[PDB]
RNA sequence: GGGCGUGUGGCGUAGUCGAGCGCGCUCCCUUGCAUGGGAGAGGUCUCCGGUUCGAUUCCGGACUCGUCCGCCA
RNA sequence: CAGUCAAGCGUUCAUAGCGACAUUGCUUUUUGAUUCUUCGAUGUCGGCUCUUCCUAUCAUACCGAAGCAGAAUUCGGUAAGCGUUGGAUUGUUCACCCACUAAUAGGGAACGUGAGCUGGGUUUAGACCGUCGUGAGACAGGUUAGUUUUACCCUACUGAUGAAUGUUACCGCAAUAGUAAUUGAACUUAGUACGAGAGGAACAGUUCAUUCGGAUAAUUGGUUUUUGCGGCUGUCUGAUCA
RNA sequence: UCUUAAGGUAGCCAAAUGCCUCGUCAUCUAAUUAGUGACGCGCAUGAAUGGAUUAACGAGAUUCCCACUGUCCCUAUCUAC
RNA sequence: UGAACAGCCUCUAGUUGAUAGAAUAAUGUAGAUAAGGGAAGUCGGCAAAAUAGAUCCGUAACUUCGGGAUAAGGAUUGGC
């Protein structure tokens, strides 16, 4: 499935969550129809974490997540930190990122094995991202884009680019990353797609202005069947 | 013809005339709706207004953007020490409204309170009350029968009560000396509650507690003569205005043949008595107690005063009322802090604040430094210390 | 709470306090007061300004 | 703001009246917005409608491409540079005046955001927080 | 703003309730200082309703254009 | 500006909404008509500023009707409590566009308001052009430059004292007068009711905001004769210090 | 061809000269009865009543742009008299 | 000091005259400063602000060839 759901209105799903293989995180002050999507869907497996990153709602674009390993800005409090301490479990480590840059889900996009970053970032960043993901890093645009977080969609089976990306990018990006990828849009047609939608391995939520080729072209890269 | 273009009046009309309070304490002009059920309190009580400093709180507001996260807000500070009772009076009710039959003092009234009653007090044989306590110190004759007097008659029974000026930094010496109503029980239970309590005194916290909403009445800040520029806030005139441009253009028609009263103009502006409603207690705090400024989350023992004192007060040594947000009136101030008029839920008027930091730095400049264990331990040793 | 580092001179920072700044490259400054505030607008190195704790730093003066 | 909003806006200090010519952060080819509107304004006699932070307003390109100038369009204002102060109580302001381009709905007219912008701005637009780079 | 009149082919123009000519150019024929001749195409008669049997034509409305008269001390 | 009657329009159907031929009124925010008052002078356009009043209600409150399924809209009632904007051009009133907004309603008060302002226009004397005139000169034709005086009196209004009520002091009552709050968005209800679909509400609840008002100065910003501290120029006190 | 002494030539223009008129087209602006460039059956332009052009100059009149600012949003504060 | 019988301070000389005292309300007159915006004000940028000396670099259209021109636009300046 990619499911159907909103944020209020909003048909931008990556923006005010975060999906990963092992946890999920969603913002605080969401309807009951997004919360109960993730609920469904997910199960009691997997938990669920209601989440305010820096004082905003938006935490897809504040955070970069991994199943080993979750990064933070440094302007997440305290009170934060240690919500997501108690709410998620033992395995996965959670550690600040002080770095310019600081919306760490527009500057990474990263699955469980490869990761693409912002080309401009400092090197102990990289290097807190290899230590804390466990997660080998590329500095790469995705044709000329440097948010790479929001212009692309990740997960370990395949991958969704930018629509506005040429081949040669998508073949030299596709053999970075060892997935392969496809230039696709998501909620009729906006570009951003990382913030468009969220994705793992048996799960991707999506706005419900999402087409249904759009749709069935995320089940077919992702391949949730 | 008329106005090209619409626009609000300037100023509020039912604040008028805005002229200089009768007396430096404002008047009560209501109090709250009593009820024969609960037991016998005052309605009111009397303080003097300190200064103001700022909190850091949790906010508890389920739907806000800022639920469970800290805010700073301000804070004033008013210093009350316990009030003394002496004296109640009863009021019957006539059809030409409200009127006091007899008043009962109590017996040894101090000093602070009978020099209210004087205008030149360094030469005076002081006599005061004296053939009243000579009316005093038999067995009961003259002092129960207007009691009871009270009981048969007397719908309404309200104490006189007197600040204890000289508990706080003011060079007054010259108590306040205030009617409160009573709101609990029957009338011959107001009156035994006010028999037994004269020539005691009564705390602020038997009257007021936490996160109750109240009503602070007092005169404001004085300013003299002012211009209707700022006293009412009209539209300065244009730069090039032969006879100056602080003024109201114009002041009427040809017709009616007369300036009317709804035309701003200049005159007195402050020293009027307000009545602010709805502001919450955050704390009432004791003055018998060090770490009044401490919270559960700050736990370092410093009192409520800043460094160096409150600017143009002083010490807060007796107990205190913190209350959110500004109040009438300025420092060293008579201000009388009213119970509500009414029950506000609000989901504002119901929550329950607990606050985590209060702010003891230094009101005479920009103070660095909370307390002078923590200024010490920043600067190190300096050369005048050894 | 928590208490800040003033950008300019190093002094503790309360909260509600001072201000902060945002420059054009990103990077966020916090100022206790207007007087660090101004000399940060004026441009002055804190390494010659002698009350504050990078100046007494480098100077080994109370270290 | 109007239409496009997701959720309110505590009041932001206003620092952008009508005449004000901001930069423009995005990659859309303008040089500076001039504001002419503030969408959700009141109406008091002879007061300018003003902008804050995160708020919508119309804007022409007084500078930049030919195709983008002499023509009115939305805008979303993302640096203030008029300080303002937080219910935490910090006064903050950026250095320039500085908004995107955006169609009444609010989605940008851009793809990338140069420079910081406000969380009380990418909190009420999700485009912004989106194709932003650094939110403070 | 109001009044009065006006609206035809690509262009100009004739119309009593029963759309013609000229100009542009389509073709053919026919000629230095480049003509002429013969068959062509070309309209929702500004539009919408009613009358009639049928309105370019009569009437009503709308659009459009062109004229004339209009604010203050 | 409002009625009465109703031949017709409205698929059908006079009156949901309109309404010809006729006819009865109201108003003095149009322009006329008249010459009553003022020529030993009532300062004459427009704008700015400010108060109050009217309702023939643009919006907001509560309702009735529909050719009202919903959404949007139209007609009407009680209603003047409350609001009715920012600009380009023009001296303008008016107009015309841009844009926001719940809405950008109409008017009066000596065509409100010049000892309140301004002086762009008009409306002196300088000057130019066009037309007219032989000429001096003329032109609600165009253009440019052109002194805006006085309040200290009475009343009114805004504030401030105050004799006399045996004296003085404290605490009060309340006749009368004034009065104040206003409007919107988002989430949810809910892609629900309704509908064939396109489309698409409302009540309750929550969080904010606009306009207005009353205070206040903990914080931030502004202000500096704190001439408080430091720096700098020129000169003077022989230099130094000051 | 009539009439007249002869019929406005070269130039110029909604110009300080154009009633209609806020003329029409373009440009300038988000929007322009303003400005500029064109057009000309010009109420009523025009040749020492001087026509057209023109560098430099102007306490002359007008429009736009950059800088600048309390002119303004929207006012606040200080000094002397 | 400085280009300078500019402005500012001083020497010789000459005055110390102009009803005064006390407070520091409004509105004035004169002098000033203002966050963010930058003519949105107004008939109209009225008024105010900004620029400013000197040295070096650089300087357009047009022109009656003389100018425009300090065009515009940049950099520097103390003390030892
Ligand atoms: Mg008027
Ligand atoms: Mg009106
Ligand atoms: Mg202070
Ligand atoms: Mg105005």
């Amino acid at each position: 499935m990619a499911t159907r759901t909103q944020f209020e209105n909003s048909n931008e799903i990556g923006v005010f969550s975060k999906l990963t293989n092992t946890y999920c995180l969603v913002a605080v002050g969401g309807s009951e129809n997004f919360y109960s999507a993730f609920e469904a869907e997910l199960g009691d497996a997997i938990p669920i974490v209601h989440t305010t990153i820096a004082g905003t709602r938006i935490i897809g674009r504040m955070t970069a997540g991994n199943r080993r390993g979750l990064l933070v800005p440094t302007q997440t409090t305290d009170q934060e930190l240690q919500h997501l301490r108690n709410s998620l479990p033992d395995s996965v480590k959670i550690q600040r990122v002080e770095e310019r840059l600081s919306a760490l889900g527009n500057v990474i996009c990263c699955n469980d094995y490869v990761a693409l970053v912002h080309p401009d970032i400092d090197r102990e960043t990289e290097e807190l991202i290899s230590d804390v993901l466990g997660v080998e890093v590329f500095r790469q645009t995705i044709s000329g884009n440097i948010l790479v977080g929001s212009y692309c969609s990740l997960s370990n089976q395949g991958g969704l680019v930018h629509p506005q990306t040429s081949v040669q990018d998508q073949e030299e990006l596709s053999s970075l990353l060892q997935v392969p990828l496809v230039a696709g849009t998501v909620n009729r047609g906006s570009s951003v797609v990382g913030a468009g939608m969220v994705v793992n391995d048996y799960l991707a939520v999506t706005g419900l202005d999402t087409t249904a080729p759009e749709l069935s072209v995320i089940e077919s890269i992702f391949r949730l069947q | 013809s008329h106005r090209k273009y619409e626009a609000p009046r300037h100023g509020h009309l039912g604040f008028l005339p805005r002229k200089r309070a009768a007396s430096i304490r404002a008047r009560v002009k209501a109090f709250p709706k009593d009820d024969r059920s609960k037991p016998v309190a005052l309605t009111s009580f009397l303080g003097y207004k300190a200064g103001m400093t700022t909190i850091v709180r949790d906010l508890d507001r389920p739907g806000s953007k800022f639920h469970k996260r800290e805010v700073v807000e301000a804070v004033t500070v008013v210093d009350t020490p316990p009030v003394v009772v002496v004296g109640v009076v009863g009021y019957v009710e006539t059809p030409r409204g409200l009127r006091s039959l007899t008043t009962v003092w109590a017996e040894h009234l101090s000093d602070e309170v009978k020099r209210r009653f004087y205008k030149n007090w360094y030469k005076s044989k002081k006599k005061a009350f004296t053939k009243y306590s000579a009316k005093y110190a038999q067995d009961g004759a003259g002092i129960e029968r207007e009691l009871a007097r009270i009981k048969k008659y007397a719908s309404v029974v309200r104490v006189l009560v007197h600040t204890q000026i000289r508990k706080t930094p003011l060079a007054q010496k010259k108590a306040h000396l205030a009617e409160i109503q009573l709101n609990g029980g029957s009338i011959s239970e107001k009156v035994d509650w006010a028999r037994e309590h004269f020539e005691k005194t009564v705390a602020v916290d038997s009257v007021f507690e936490q996160n109750e909403m109240i009503d602070a009445i007092a005169v404001t800040k004085g300013h003299g003569f002012e211009g209707v520029t700022h006293r009412w806030g009209t539209k300065k005139l244009p730069r090039k205005t032969h006879r100056g441009l602080r003024k109201v253009a114009c002041i009427g028609a040809w017709h009616p043949a007369h300036v009317m009263w709804s035309v701003a103009r200049a005159g007195q502006r402050g020293y009027h008595s307000r009545t602010s409603i709805n502001h919450k207690i955050y704390r009432v705090g004791k003055g018998d107690d060090e770490a009044n400024g401490a919270t559960s989350f700050d736990r370092t023992k410093k009192t409520i005063t800043p460094m160096g004192g409150f600017v143009h007060y002083g010490e807060i040594k007796n107990d205190f009322i913190m209350v959110k947000g500004c109040i009438p009136g300025n420092r060293k101030r008579i201000v009388t802090l009213r119970k509500s008029l009414y029950t506000n839920t609000s989901r504002k008027a119901l929550e329950e604040v607990s606050l985590k930091w209060i702010d003891t730095a230094s009101k005479f400049g920009k103070g660095r430094f909370q307390t002078p264990a923590e200024k010490h331990a920043f600067m190190g040793t300096l050369k005048k210390d050894l | 709470m928590k208490v800040e580092i003033d950008s300019f001179s190093g002094a503790k920072i309360y909260p509600g306090r001072g201000t902060l700044f945002v420059r054009g490259d990103s990077k966020i400054f916090r100022f206790q007061n207007s007087k660090s505030a101004s000399l940060f607008k004026q441009r002055k190195n804190p390494r010659r300004i002698a009350w504050t704790v990078l100046f007494r730093k480098h100077h080994k003066k109370g270290i | 703001s109007g239409n496009g909003a997701q959720g309110t806006k505590f009041r932001i200090s206003l620092g952008l009246p009508v005449g004000a010519i901001m930069n423009c952060a995005d990659n859309s080819g303008a040089r500076n917005l001039y504001i002419i509107a503030v969408k959700g304004s009141g109406s008091r006699l002879n007061r300018l409608p003003a902008a804050s932070l995160g708020d919508m307003v119309m804007a022409t390109v007084k500078k930049g491409k030919p195709e983008l100038r002499k023509k009115v369009m939305p805008a979303i204002v993302v640096r203030q540079a008029k300080s303002w102060r937080r219910r935490d109580g910090v006064f903050l302001y950026f250095e320039d005046n500085a908004g995107v381009i955006a169609n009444p709905k609010g989605e940008m007219k851009g793809s990338a955001i140069t420079g910081p912008v406000g969380k009380e701005c990418a909190d009420l637009w999700p485009r912004v927080a989106s194709n932003s780079g650094v939110v403070v």
